[PDB]
């Protein structure tokens, strides 16, 4: 589990498109870091925002803010751990649905 | 006057074609939303799945109003409603004759 969690952290920290990190949360809703803005349109103010939420291991609750990874060393704490990665899977699926909606909208915009 | 009127009616044909092409993608988006609604009425889905599909629905209406407020032929908006039947803003005519009053009017309703 520790190896897998480290892999998730590495994926979040290293994934990028054009030397811009995406899953770290720089383009998230409540972020002062930066804001994504496409320019689908031939005039001055035809821009649209794109929101990508932070996908690190703290966001998915796979590790505490103190750095303690989600532990399954005992049966009792392994049983209640299932809710944690259930919430993580819900977050991942919601973000994937958001990205798919953005994809569909952009495809329609390009076709038009 | 006859030559200029032929040029003007060709320009009007271009405008009509542009407007219809703009309406095509909005029609397709509405059909997509209808398919989503039909596939959403089944009771097997939970609240989270319906929220996820509502994300795509929200994106699709956002796209629809984007086309409505961004469609433009000659630096003039068409689908906003400036040429509707009860257009309080302006009216547009297609001078298709070589004489003083040989003209016609075309209506473009609101599509927001």
């Amino acid at each position: 589990v520790s190896q897998l969690i480290d892999e998730v952290d590495r994926i979040a920290s290293q994934a990028e498109f054009n030397k811009m990190n995406l899953l770290q949360g720089d383009f998230a809703r409540g972020s002062r870091a930066t804001s994504m803005w496409f320019h689908i349109g031939p005039n001055m103010h035809q821009r649209e925002r794109v929101f990508i939420a932070t996908m690190t291991a703290r966001s998915l609750n796979l590790k505490g803010q103190s750095g303690e990874l989600l532990s399954l060393s005992t049966a009792d704490k392994s049983n209640d751990a299932i809710g944690t990665l259930d919430a993580a899977l819900t977050r991942i699926s919601k973000q994937r649905a958001n990205l798919g909606a953005y994809f569909n909208r952009l495809e329609h915009a390009a076709k038009g | 006057g006859l030559r200029q009127a032929e040029r003007n009616t060709e320009d009007g044909m271009s405008l009509i074609q542009t407007t219809e092409g703009f309406l095509q993608e909005s029609n397709d988006i509405i059909q997509r939303i209808r398919t989503l609604a039909i596939q959403s009425s089944n009771g097997i889905y939970t609240e989270e799945d319906r929220q996820m599909i509502q994300v795509e629905v929200s994106q699709l209406i956002d796209e629809v109003d984007r086309i409505a407020s961004q469609a433009e032929f000659n630096k003039m908006n068409l689908l906003q409603g400036d040429f509707a039947r009860g257009s309080r803003a302006t009216s547009m005519w297609f001078h298709i004759g070589p004489n003083m009053h040989q003209r016609e009017r075309v209506f473009i309703a609101t599509m927001t």
